[PDB]
Formats: structure tokens, C-alpha cells, sequence
């Protein structure tokens, strides 16, 4: 039989890509009975949207997973609809149905309600909390005290039939404010219908009663339109519980009944020819075979069936079916491949759910520090896992109550919700259990009894874990989507995908033909390490991606078998394979070519996309990691002993496509720590996501597709994908993990810049200023670099060519100033100024410039006053040195800047002071006092006139503001002295206020002689 | 305060007290693009407000760039001659050893390449380790790197012995134990704290990521800056994060279960804390790009201590041995200034 495989979707994933969550109104026991989902239902319609539906006890839940492509199929949120009562105890009560851009939901409340919900689509993509209209209507039709039903079937968005156990059909219609009601109406009644079906060719349902009868109804009259009688007597004698008897294609539809103990069930896909007189039926195939895998008393049962044809041609149909016994499962496709043939070609896939535990033994060594301690490790291993999620909540929370009950810690439970913060609870949850025992040497501690206690407190933890998933993992029913056309799946509270081995899978199974022996007998010895062995080889190998290309490439070959000696590796293994190896007839030839054989435009992507993408991705990564890994370890375990004739060149040799592996594997691994508008997608918070983003039949599959062979390529691409990777999800966020990423990441011009600017974005200015140094850039004007090389390319352009050096070290410049750091600054823009070849003014000019700026953020060393002088000199660009020098007064330092301003050029000076005086006096300022002072020394050292003149103005300004008299008069007195002395000391020369001289100042000398008498009647009065 | 300016053309990048020697305890080095520049302490008259005084010695030049610094127990005072060990981190990705009289370097080891570490070195610290009959036996330097890598470079009687040993993430800090130099601490960036026996797994590691109180959330990346020990027999381990948050267990009696304090800085800690040599509950912590230094007291004395503000950032810090006055070199200075309470 054929293969098929999983895909399992983590309901706290769906939680990351799904931002808020809502909720609208209309010990182990609690643990045990807090989640399970009484049923699950998925729909989704022709037009364009999809959603599922979770049940729950007293509780009933539902979220967007479509794969679509409209403008915000994407943005999405999670809702809670509360309920007075649970979503009755069977598996009724549900029914999904739409209209016109709008969701209209029907339910059944345990005791004896109906229920009506209209949610807008906008209201799923949108981020906010309100609704401004009545979205919900419940009704009771019907008396259902009466009759309890058993069976709900929707018809249109007005109307939904109800089937009742006495066996009667009632159909229903509401309206706003409005409903008119129609009938056909172990305790059992010979016709009741066990389950009902609706398909549309207009208004027709198809029904199967407990008379074992096949009703099937016409709508429009209420009554059944025609009868067919199937006899079989020991079939009722078997009785199922939810179940679906009946499901469709598109016109046509099947159903099939197991005959009991002999599980041989069948498909007998009706024909409705539908003619103008009366609906016409024709049943046209007799029985399908089953798989005989389940046995030993275990209970297959029949979950849940959807046929499927293929529209494009009648060569093929297809039934996807699932079986459930206990928490297990099994499922299984039947496909059908008939023309004329009234015989019975059926192909069929046959799957697995299976208990892997990976626990028990790893848990034995955390020695090396590779991944070291001991707790992050077993986090990290719940963090591999990926698959279970309020399971463990539960438990954490279970075992921080010591002895507590639940009622209160329940609600502290649901309190928690955020993610991150989550895993630091549990680390604070398990110190605070584990008492540190003293080894009472001298007062020392006993870390070997910290050992054994830890190792099984997480292994108790994980244990009930997988026991909170052996009781919750679970299935129900699948339903199949014709807008998506794919194979959907439903399990409790874990939303999965079915799909087709891939290679690898095949091979990993261990299930012109040769060496494809020498691959699984190999994966059997790769199987045979331990794990301590597998740290250091990743340890190693992590190792072996930026350092290793400094090496002579092709001796450290026997070195890794050097280091795969120390594992067990008996030489009765040893020479057992080699026997194999010289026995090969011409390995290379064949093995470069098999493997070889071995080996994208985007709407706008939605979120389970990328989510379960990442999910199955991981795991053809992991499994990936395993081949390769193998196919390494083997190449060396063989090419080992016997050198010389290794190197007689008898074999083809190896190690060029041996460096290609390496590459390989480099990037997959890189992938293996990765997972841990399509814009709004990189919106979305889980990781490796703008990856799938990045690299957007079955639209997953093809999708997939593109990421893994965009993988493969090597020299094709003349780029790493890793390093494509860091620079476009740089930009965006996660600067601080692409600091490991990019300390891991191999050596490139790209790889060395974004060193730089993601050093620089952790501040550590240093080493991204030795990445900055140690290259440069002849990349420039390739623009194939996304949003980066850009600047630089502006930047070379504004100098009108492209410069060889100097307007890079620019470009760095004015990035040492992005990062407010203004002493590398300092040094790059000289850089700039100097290693300029090209001789152009403009370009000269605009370094220099920047030079002024940096070394005004600097101030310091009073070189950066000349350059300014050069600046002055050179044209008027004077104003520069306004701001710019006003920076440095912003230093603040007179009595150095002053003396700075002395071998600056008096004309400049003049000019520069003149202004500065202007910006003085307007500023208004307390230190302006200085300021004034300092711009008269000046004066004395020009013509010594305008000094004066400032201080008039600054008298006027001191009187102007207040009069409290005083003091005030007293500071006026000394500012007559001044002016005084200004004028002895400019005896000749006369000088010129705006906004006169001897004359005015005789009146300002009355002025203070006026005051000197005020302030003697004062002394007279007291 | 009183301030002493560096040479016009030095730029500063780490500054550390000579506290680990006695004998030469007013010794302050400058790791700068040159060279070690060494300064002496002095108690002038002064006023006793700051007394002490800043003299200038002499300068070490090497031709390039010192990012960290760490004087050695070997250090001795001769009339003059000074005897200096120094260990440092160069510009060529090299950790070295200087062994010099004043301003001449007498001697020099270097241990770099692929021998040394393969990325960038993030930290280092040395040791004077002694036989039982008590001569020189070893000399042991520590460092840590972006090569998920911890170096311990053990320099003996018959020559060097170099060890390397892998860590789960890039070093960010390491420091043996006072009072026992065959324990140790490293730092990881990704808050791992590991405690190391190099005689001999390695004894234990601690980690403050999980730890943090989010009764305020320290942020997404809390990366961390520092772990030191504390006390004289290296009682305590102090750790503080990149966003200022800082926590601290002690080591003794009975069993434990919990860090034994924690708290949270005024201001990020790119430089991380600088606990005080005689008050452990005490300790110095930078925010370097505005200049302010805030002290903390862990059993909560300190009520937000903001004993200097400068408008200038600050590269680096260090308390004199004395425990009231600090050396701080800022990015053309180093200013030495006493805090009136710890005399």
C-alpha cells in the first residue's frame, strides 16, 4: 500500500499568528475534563473564505485557517462564543451556512435551544473589539421539550431543517424579528433517520431512516420525493454514535454501511438524475473492500467519510475516510480510477499515528556545554517537540499549587495567555520544588543529588504531558473545501494536514539499481550513535561554518573520522563495512548522479500557510539534518584507512561534491535553529515565517515546493540564502537573535556589512567598527541588494560617477552619526576626506562638510576649528561653521574656543562673532552675561567699538524685564561704571547704536545720579 | 571631583584599578589605541573633600588598540622601578600577556590566530596561581569570545598549557573566585552563568533570563551584561542585564531554591555593575551614553543613589580599592571622584 503522512498544527502557533482573541456572550478531574472539543466542524464555501469551529464543554470556539488571496485574508483573530450550557452532550447542534459576504452560523444548546449568529468577515479580519449590531437571534421553533432532536440540517440562510428521534422533520425559517414553521412529523421509532445530507442542484436532501429506508426530499414541497427500500437486517443491530452515513462530491453522492463485524463497508455513490417531471435516482456500484490492519478487539469505527471526484474528467474519484478507536487513529484514501470497466480499480493510501517517546535518554547527559546546563536543554526539548500546548499549561500550573485546589488556580490558568513570559514561569515553577541538598564536605552543595532530581523532575513533567496528549489528541471528522481543493483533517484541538510521502520520508523509513543498500544500512549506523556524540558533531559542524573555509580544505577528511573514533565504532563494524566498500563497482559516478536527482510569484498569503509550512518544513529539515549527517559520516568512515590507495585515484575522488554537501547542510541547519499584504504576514509573530513568506496541485505543496528548491540551488544563485535571509528580515525585526544568527552566518561582503549595522544596533560600536573597517564596497550600484545598497547607491550617484572608496567611508560616516556615536565619526569621515581619488569639488566639498559635522560632535582636539577655517575659506559655506561652532560653545569651553577663534582668520572671525553676538543678545540667556563679556574681548581684540554699543543694549534689556529697585540699581551702576571705562579706553573713534554717544551717556550718568538721591531719601526715611 | 585629562590623541577604552595587588593598589592603567597609559594615586593636602590626587606616571605604547584590562597579583614596587604584569585584548583579535619595568615592555606573549579565538574576545581576567611551597607556580588568564568559546591559557614552570572549552552561546564576561582561584565564573550572552572548577561537568549554572520579576517586564532582549563575585572570599555572584536589571545569590548552609535578592537599575548597563570592594550590598552601575552613574545597595538602602552626573558619556568605571573615591575614564578624561559618606 501506499504512504501517507501528517501535518500537525499547535494551537498555541495559530495563537501567535492570530493577535487578539475575544469572547462574546448570548485536580486531574478539572485537568482532564478542561479540554477535549464534544465535536469538530469545519465549513467553507464557493466564493471565498474559511474558518473551523471547536466544541467545547459549556464553551464553543472558532478561528480563521484559509489559504486565500484577497487584500486582508490574513490579518486574523480568534473567537470565543460563550454558552449558558454545553454544545448538547452529542454531536448535533452544528450547522454553517453564508449569504453575501457574511458568516450565519446555527446551533443547539444542551437542553432545548436553537441558536442564530451572523459575524461579518470584516469582523474576523479586523483587530477591534466592537460590533455595533445584533449578530444573534435564538429561537425555539418547535417544541423540542417535546421532541429532542438528533439531527440538524441547513438548506439556505433564511431556512434549516431539524430531524427529531421520533423521526419526524420539522424545517424552520427565521427572519429579523420573525419565524414561520414547517413539519413532515433502547428507545427507537422506524423512522427516524440515522443521518442527513444536503447537496443542491436547487432545494434536494437525501435521507436515511431507521426503517433503513432511502427518503430523499424535494424542498420546495416538504415532502419525500422518492423512496428506495435497502434490506438488511443484522445493519440496524449496529448502532453509531455521531457518525456521518452519507457525504458528496458536487452532483452525485455516496454513503455506505459496514455490515457489521466484517468491516467491509462500501461506496454506493448515487446518480440523481434530476428530470423536469420528477427527480430521477440511480445507484450505480456495489461494494468497497477495507484494510485489515486494525485487530486484536480494538474498535475501528467510522468517524467521519468525504467523497471527492475529480471535476476536470470522470477518470477518477476519490474517498477520504477515518477511522478512530480510543484516542487512537487511523486514515486512509481510497481512490477510484474507472471508465467502462465495471470492475474495480482502486489505489489505496494507508497512514499512521504512532507514540515515538524521545524522552527517556537524552536525558542522561548534559556534560558538555554545547548546549549546556540542564533545564534550558529540556525546555528546549518541549520547544522541539511543538505540538501540545494547554496540556502543558495545565500541568505547570498543577504542580505550582502544592496541594491547592483548582476552582481559584483555574481562573489563574486562563490568566496567563502570553507566550514568552510563560517559559520563565516554568524554570521559576521547577527551582522553587527541587531543595538543593548540601554534600556536607564544608559548606559545599551536593550537585549529583541536583543531577538525579532534576533529570526526573522534567522527565515526570514531560511524562504527564505526553499523558495530558494521550488523553487530548484526538479525532473527530474532516471536511473537504472546493475553493482550496484540499485534504483537510480535524482533530481535536489540533488542526492537521494530510499529505504524500515525500523522498526523503520514503528513504527515512529504512523500507542500473544499486547503492541505495549502502543509504539504509548506513542510516542504521547513523541510528547507532549516542547523543552526546551528535552535540559534539553539531558543536563541531557549527564550528565548521565561517572558520573552516581558513583551513586546506581536503586533509581535515581523515581528521573527521579521527574524531569518529572516540564513539564505540567497533572495527569488526569498521572492517564489516569496508568489505562492502571495495566490493562497490563504481560508487561515485553513481552516487553524485542518484542524488543529484534528488532535486514562485506570491498573492497575498494568509498565516496557516505559513504556520503549517513551518511545522512539516521542520520536520523535512530534522529528517534532512539525519540523511545528510549520514551521507558525511559515511564518506569518512570509508575514506579513512588504506590512504595511499584512496589516493591512486582509482576511485573517482569525492571531495568537491563533498564541499557541496557541506554547504548543504550549512543551510539546512541553519534552517534547524531558524525555526526557533504579505508584508502584514512578516506582521505576524512566530518565527522562520518571512522565509515561507519570502518563497510563497495544491497551493501548499507547490509553495513548499519553491522554498526547498531555492534551498538546493548552490552556485545557480551566486548567493547565500542565509544571507538573503538576515538582510531582508533585518529590517524588519529580530535584530537581537540575527546576533547569534550573524555571529553563525558565513563571511561575506553582505554578510560583513550586516555584521556591522547589526552590531551597531546592539550598540557595541566596537567590533561593528572593526566589521566596517576590515571590508568596503565594490557591491555598490548592484542593487540586487533589497533596500540596503540603495543609500550607498544614492550616495554614489549625488557625486555624479561612482567614487572607488571615499564616499563609502562617507556613507559610514553619516551611519556613525544614525547611531549618535560620533567618535568613530570622527575617524571614518577622515577617511572619507583623505582616500578620495577622483579629484571632484562637489564630492570634496560634501565629505569635508560632513568632517565639520562629525568633528562638531565631537568638538575635542582643536584641529576641527580649522577645518572649519577651511570651510570658511573656501566658499560661504560659512553658515556651517555658525551651527557648527555653536555646537562647540555647546561644549562650552571660552577661554580654549576664544583662542581657537584666534587663529581662525579676523575676517571670519568677525563675521562668525558678529553673528554669534546677534545670537546672543536675542537669546536672552543668564550665561549670556559671559557671552556678552567674551564677545568684548573680541572687541578689544578688533577696533573695540561695538562691545560698547552691546552693553547699552543690554542694560536696556536687564531694565526692561523687572523693577524691584534694589539691587537692580546697583547692577546699573556698575554698567555706567563700564560704559565709562569702554569710552576712556575709546577716546577719539565714536560708534553707532541701531535699535549715539558722550551726549546720551551725560544723561545716563543723570540717570544714575537721580537714583543715588532716591536711595539716600531712603536712608533718611528709615 | 577633580579631573585629569588623557593625551590630546588618546582615545579611551577600558580603565581598571590595580586592586588586585596590594603593593600596587594606586596603579591605574588606561587601555587606549596606542597603548596602557599608568597613573598614581596620591593623598595630596588637598582639601579633604577630595583627598586625592591624579600624578601621571608614564605611558606604555604598543601600537594598538586596548579594549580591556586586567593587572595581575605579580605586580611590585622597586626604588624607581615598577614591576607591571598587564593582561589585554588587541586590535588583531590577540589576547596577550605584557610583562614589563615602567614603560618598556620587557616582554610579551600573544596568543591569537586559530589557536586563539575565532571571533571576536568579549573578556578577560588573570590570576597568580602557587605550589605548596609557595613559589610562582602558574600564572592563569581567562578569556571569553564570540567564538562560543572560554580560553584558559595557563602559563607554568615548563611553558604554556592551552585549554579551550565550548559554550552554548558567545562570552561575555568571565572572573576567577577571590580567595579560591580554582573556581571561576563565565558569563554567556544568552544569560547562562556558569561556576567552574579548571582543576579538574563544570560545578553549576545559574540564569537570570527566567528569573526577571516582570512585575515590570525587562523587554524582549534583556541580554546580559555582567556577572561578578562578591565579598573576599567570593561569597556572593552578582549578575546585571543589559536593561539594568541585576540580581544576586550568595553562597554558603541549608538548602536553596531561588535567586536571594533582585532589583532593577534606574538606566540600561552596556558596561554592566562594578561592586563595591567592601560594601558587597554595593555596587556601581553606568548609563554610559548620558553619563550619570547610579549606585545601588541590594538590601534596598539606596532608595535611587545618583552619586555622579556627568554631561559627557562615560566609556568606563572602576572604584579605587579604598571604596570612597571612583576613576571613571570618559572619552578624552578620567576624573577621580570622592563620595563624601564611604570615607
Amino acid at each position: 500500500m501506499n504512504e501517507l503522512k501528517h501535518a500537525v498544527v499547535p494551537i498555541d502557533l495559530q495563537s501567535f499568528c492570530l493577535e487578539g482573541t475575544l469572547a462574546l456572550w448570548v485536580f486531574k478531574k478539572e485537568c482532564v475534563a478542561y479540554d477535549a472539543g464534544v465535536y469538530t466542524s469545519n465549513k467553507s464555501k464557493g466564493s471565498q473564505t474559511l474558518r473551523w469551529s471547536i466544541f467545547q464543554n459549556r464553551t464553543l470556539t472558532i478561528f480563521d485557517v484559509s489559504l486565500n488571496s484577497k487584500k486582508e485574508p490574513l490579518s486574523k483573530f480568534n473567537v470565543k462564543i460563550h454558552f449558558p450550557s454545553n454544545v448538547m452532550k452529542d454531536g448535533v447542534a452544528f450547522s454553517f451556512s453564508e449569504h453575501s459576504d457574511t458568516t450565519i452560523i446555527y446551533a443547539i444548546t444542551h437542553a432545548r435551544v436553537l441558536y442564530y449568529i451572523r459575524l461579518s468577515k470584516t469582523w474576523f479580519q479586523l483587530p477591534d473589539a466592537r460590533l455595533d449590531d445584533d449578530w444573534c437571534l435564538c429561537y425555539r421553533p418547535i417544541s423540542f421539550l417535546n421532541q429532542k432532536p438528533d439531527l440538524m440540517a441547513a438548506i439556505s440562510t433564511s431556512e434549516i431543517c431539524v430531524s427529531f428521534f421520533n423521526g419526524g422533520l420539522t424545517k424552520i425559517i427565521l427572519n429579523p424579528k420573525d419565524a414561520s414553521h414547517y413539519e413532515q412529523h433502547d428507545y427507537r421509532s422506524p423512522n427516524t433517520i440515522i443521518s442527513m445530507i444536503f447537496l443542491s442542484t436547487y432545494n434536494v436532501l437525501v435521507m436515511l431512516s431507521l426503517d433503513y429506508k432511502l427518503k430523499v426530499l424535494d424542498l420546495s414541497t416538504n415532502q419525500c420525493v422518492e423512496t428506495i427500500e435497502l434490506s438488511q437486517t443484522i445493519l440496524p443491530l449496529q448502532s453509531f454514535p455521531y457518525l456521518t452515513s452519507d457525504h458528496t462530491t458536487n452532483s452525485f453522492i455516496a454513503l455506505y454501511y459496514p455490515d457489521n463485524s466484517h468491516g467491509s463497508f462500501s461506496i454506493y455513490k448515487l446518480n440523481a438524475n434530476a428530470h423536469s417531471f420528477k427527480l430521477n435516482v440511480v445507484i450505480e456500484k456495489g461494494i468497497i473492500p477495507p484494510s485489515l490492519p486494525d485487530d486484536e478487539f480494538i474498535p475501528w469505527m467510522l468517524s467521519d467519510f468525504q467523497l471527492i471526484s475529480s471535476e476536470g474528467s470522470q477518470s477518477k474519484f476519490l474517498l477520504i475516510i477515518a477511522w478512530k478507536s480510543n484516542l487512537n487513529t487511523v486514515i486512509q484514501k481510497c481512490n477510484l480510477s474507472l471508465d467502462q470497466d465495471e470492475s474495480f480499480s482502486c489505489v489505496w493510501s494507508h497512514s499512521l499515528d504512532s507514540f515515538s517517546l524521545i524522552e527517556k535518554t537524552f536525558f542522561d547527559v548534559p556534560t558538555n556545554m554545547s548546549s549546556g546546563d540542564i533545564s534550558e536543554i529540556w525546555l528546549q526539548h518541549i520547544f522541539a517537540h511543538n505540538t501540545s500546548i494547554e496540556s502543558i499549561q495545565v500541568a505547570l500550573l498543577s504542580f505550582q499549587n502544592s496541594s491547592s485546589q483548582v476552582s481559584k488556580n483555574k481562573l489563574d490558568k486562563f490568566g496567563a495567555l502570553t507566550i514568552s513570559e510563560l517559559k520563565n514561569a516554568v524554570l521559576s515553577s521547577i527551582v522553587s520544588t527541587i531543595q538543593i541538598e548540601p554534600n556536607s564536605d564544608l559548606t559545599g552543595y551536593d550537585y549529583y543529588e541536583y543531577k538525579r532530581l532534576l533529570y526526573n523532575e522534567w522527565e515526570r513533567f514531560a511524562k504527564l504531558v505526553a499523558y495530558l496528549d494521550h488523553f487530548g489528541d484526538e479525532i473527530l471528522s474532516i471536511n473537504f473545501d472546493p475553493s482550496n481543493a484540499v485534504t483537510y483533517i480535524n482533530y481535536a484541538n489540533k488542526v492537521a494536514f494530510i499529505r504524500d510521502p515525500y523522498l526523503i520520508e520514503s528513504f527515512d523509513e529504512e523500507p542500473l539499481i544499486e547503492g541505495y543498500q549502502i543509504l539504509d544500512l548506513g542510516r542504521s549506523l547513523h541510528s547507532c550513535m549516542s547523543f552526546s556524540t551528535l552535540s559534539e558533531i553539531r558543536y563541531s559542524l557549527r564550528e565548521l561554518v565561517q572558520d573552516l573555509p581558513s583551513y586546506s580544505l581536503f586533509d581535515t577528511l581523515w581528521v573527521f573520522y579521527d574524531k569518529h573514533i572516540y564513539p564505540n565504532v567497533d572495527p569488526d563494524y569498521i572492517s564489516t563495512l569496508i568489505d562492502t566498500l571495495v566490493s562497490l563497482e563504481n560508487p561515485m559516478r553513481d552516487i553524485d548522479s542518484l542524488i543529484q536527482r534528488l532535486r514562485n510569484h506570491s498573492a497575498q498569503s494568509p498565516s496557516l500557510f505559513l504556520c503549517a509550512s513551518v511545522a512539516r518544513v521542520l520536520d523535512s529539515i530534522l529528517k534532512k539534518f539525519q540523511v545528510s549527517i549520514e551521507g558525511f559520516i559515511f564518506l569518512l568512515s570509508l575514506i579513512t584507512s588504506q590512504q595511499d590507495y584512496e589516493l591512486q585515484s582509482k576511485f573517482a575522488g569525492c571531495d568537491k561534491l563533498f564541499l557541496s554537501l557541506l554547504e548543504d547542510w550549512r543551510l539546512v541547519s541553519f534552517l534547524l535553529e531558524n525555526s526557533a499584504n504579505t508584508m502584514e504576514a512578516l506582521a505576524s509573530v512566530n518565527t522562520a515565517l518571512q522565509f515561507f513568506s519570502a518563497l510563497n496541485i495544491s497551493p501548499l505543496h507547490a509553495t513548499v515546493i519553491s522554498s526547498l528548491s531555492a534551498i538546493f540551488i548552490r552556485d545557480d544563485t551566486e548567493n547565500d540564502l542565509v544571507t538573503e535571509l538576515v538582510e531582508k528580515l533585518f529590517l524588519f525585526k529580530q535584530y537581537n537573535a540575527c546576533m547569534q544568527l550573524i555571529g553563525w552566518l558565513n563571511s561575506d561582503p553582505i554578510a560583513v556589512y550586516l555584521k556591522a549595522l547589526i552590531y551597531l544596533k546592539s550598540k557595541e560600536a566596537v567590533k561593528a567598527v572593526r566589521c566596517f573597517k576590515t571590508t568596503s564596497l565594490v557591491l555598490y550600484s548592484h542593487t540586487s541588494q533589497f533596500a540596503v545598497l540603495r543609500e550607498f547607491q544614492e550616495i554614489a550617484e549625488k557625486y555624479h560617477h561612482q567614487n572607488l572608496l571615499s564616499c563609502y567611508y562617507l556613507h559610514l560616516s553619516k551611519k556613525l552619526f544614525e547611531e549618535s556615536a560620533y567618535i568613530d565619526a570622527l575617524e571614518f569621515s577622515l577617511l572619507a576626506d583623505a582616500s578620495k581619488e577622483t579629484d571632484d569639488e562637489d564630492l570634496s566639498i560634501a565629505i569635508t562638510h560632513e568632517t565639520l559635522k562629525t568633528a562638531c560632535a565631537a568638538g575635542k582636539f582643536d584641529a576641527a576649528h580649522v577645518a572649519l577655517m577651511v570651510l570658511s575659506t573656501t566658499p560661504l559655506k560659512k553658515s556651517c561653521l555658525l551651527d557648527f561652532v555653536n555646537q562647540l560653545t555647546k561644549q562650552g569651553k571660552i577661554n580654549q574656543l576664544l583662542n581657537y577663534s584666534m587663529p581662525t582668520l579676523r575676517q571670519d572671525v568677525d563675521n562668525l562673532l558678529e553673528r554669534k553676538a546677534f545670537q546672543m543678545i536675542n537669546v536672552e540667556s543668564q550665561p549670556c552675561w559671559y557671552n556678552i563679556l567674551f564677545s568684548w574681548r573680541y572687541k578689544h581684540q578688533n577696533y573695540r567699538d561695538a562691545a560698547a554699543i552691546i552693553y547699552e543694549k543690554l542694560s536696556r534689556y536687564i531694565s526692561t524685564t523687572e523693577l524691584i529697585g534694589k539691587k537692580e540699581r546697583t547692577f546699573i551702576i556698575e554698567h555706567y561704571l563700564i560704559v565709562l571705562n569702554t569710552l576712556e579706553l575709546l577716546p577719539k573713534e565714536d560708534t553707532w547704536i541701531l535699535v549715539q554717544k558722550l551726549l546720551t551717556l551725560d544723561a545716563i550718568v543723570a540717570e544714575y545720579h537721580l537714583q543715588l538721591k532716591d536711595v539716600a531719601v531712603q536712608v533718611t526715611a528709615e | 571631583s577633580n579631573q585629569y585629562q588623557l593625551p590630546l590623541n588618546v582615545r579611551p577604552y577600558t580603565t581598571t584599578w590595580c586592586s588586585q595587588s596590594p603593593s600596587c593598589s594606586n596603579l591605574l592603567a588606561i587601555g587606549h589605541d596606542t597603548g596602557i597609559t599608568i597613573y598614581c594615586a596620591s593623598e595630596e593636602q588637598t582639601p579633604g573633600s577630595t583627598g586625592l590626587t591624579l600624578q601621571e606616571l608614564f605611558t606604555i605604547q604598543t601600537g594598538l588598540p586596548t579594549l580591556h584590562l586586567s593587572f595581575s597579583s605579580s605586580c611590585s614596587y622597586s626604588e624607581p622601578v615598577y614591576s607591571l604584569f598587564l593582561a589585554c585584548v588587541c586590535q588583531d583579535n590577540t589576547v596577550r600577556l605584557i610583562i614589563t619595568k615602567n614603560e618598556t615592555i620587557i616582554t610579551q606573549h600573544v596568543l591569537g590566530g586559530k589557536s586563539g579565538h575565532h571571533n571576536f574576545v568579549n573578556d578577560i581576567d588573570i590570576a597568580d596561581v602557587y605550589s605548596a611551597d609557595n613559589r610562582l607556580a602558574e600564572q592563569v588568564i581567562a578569556s571569553v569570545g564570540d567564538d562560543c568559546t572560554l580560553i584558559i591559557w595557563r602559563l607554568t614552570d615548563e611553558g604554556p598549557i592551552l585549554a579551550g572549552y565550548p559554550l552554548s552561546s558567545p562570552g561575555i564576561s568571565v572572573q576567577f573566585r577571590p580567595s579560591n582561584p580554582n573556581q571561576l565564573i563565565v558569563g554567556e550572552r544568552n544569560g547562562n552563568i556558569r561556576i567552574f572548577d579548571w582543576t579538574l561537568p563544570w560545578l553549576l549554572t545559574l540564569n537570570t533570563l527566567p528569573l526577571v520579576n516582570t512585575c515590570h517586564s525587562s523587554g524582549i532582549a534583556s541580554s546580559l551584561a555582567n556577572v561578578r563575585w562578591i565579598g573576599s572570599d567570593g561569597s556572593g555572584i552578582l549578575a546585571m542585564c543589559k536593561s539594568g536589571a541585576w540580581l544576586r545569590w550568595n553562597l554558603f548552609g541549608p538548602k536553596n531554591l531561588l535567586p536571594n535578592v533582585q532589583g532593577i537599575s534606574l538606566f540600561p548597563s552596556l558596561l554592566g555593575a562594578c561592586p563595591h570592594p567592601r560594601y558587597m550590598d554595593y555596587f556601581a552601575t553606568a548609563h554610559s551614553q548620558h553619563g550619570l552613574i547610579q549606585l545601588i545597595n541590594t538590601y534596598e538602602k539606596d532608595s535611587n543613589s545618583i552619586p555622579i552626573q556627568l554631561g559627557m558619556p562615560i566609556v568606563d568605571f572602576c572604584w579605587h580599592q579604598d571604596g570612597s573615591h571612583l576613576a571613571i575614564a570618559t572619552e578624552g578624561s578620567v576624573l577621580l571622584t570622592r563620595l563624601m559618606g564611604f570615607t
